[PDB]
């Protein structure tokens, strides 16, 4: 009971809840985050050969 | 940090961009353009002829 | 249960096993790679304005 205690007040956010929640923001990162980087290290090719 | 980045890159473009048209000005004076169009059309007879 | 929690949690926080990431590692080579190209960029743009 007194480990049940001690995981209760332990438990904001949820082991589950947490886990998920890095799974949804390493998804993101790959989604938006790395494709956009990719956009810029493009466009900064491309103004050197502007130059 | 991203951001950051994206906006470093843009600027210098800019700058490049900026000092080229600023050179051209400098290169193609209306007198010069009036000359440029005499050679155009003596070379471009000559195209014809030849 | 709780040594499961504990497992689920430390291998999503240490992928390589060693060290503790907070950054996705795709991301952090991103960065790198976009900084190496600005340095670059900035470069040829001081090379031309001299």
């Amino acid at each position: 009971s007194k480990t049940q205690r001690a995981l209760q007040k332990n438990t904001n956010p949820d082991t589950d809840a947490l886990l998920k929640s890095l799974s949804d923001h390493y998804s993101l990162e790959l989604d938006e985050m790395v494709p956009k980087m990719q956009r810029l290290i493009q466009q900064c090719e491309k103004h050197q050969e502007y130059g | 940090n991203a951001e950051y980045l994206e906006a470093k890159s843009n600027a210098l473009f800019l700058k490049l961009r900026m000092e080229e048209l600023q050179v051209l000005t400098d290169c193609y004076t209306p007198e010069k353009v009036l000359v440029h169009r005499q050679i155009r059309d003596t070379l471009e007879a000559g195209v014809k002829k030849e | 249960k709780l040594d499961s929690h504990l497992k689920e949690l430390r291998d999503f926080m240490y992928p390589e096993g060693n060290t503790l990431m907070l950054t996705t590692p795709e991301l952090s080579g991103e960065f790198h790679q976009l900084g190496s190209q600005l340095e670059k960029l900035n470069h040829i743009t001081v090379e031309i304005l001299g």
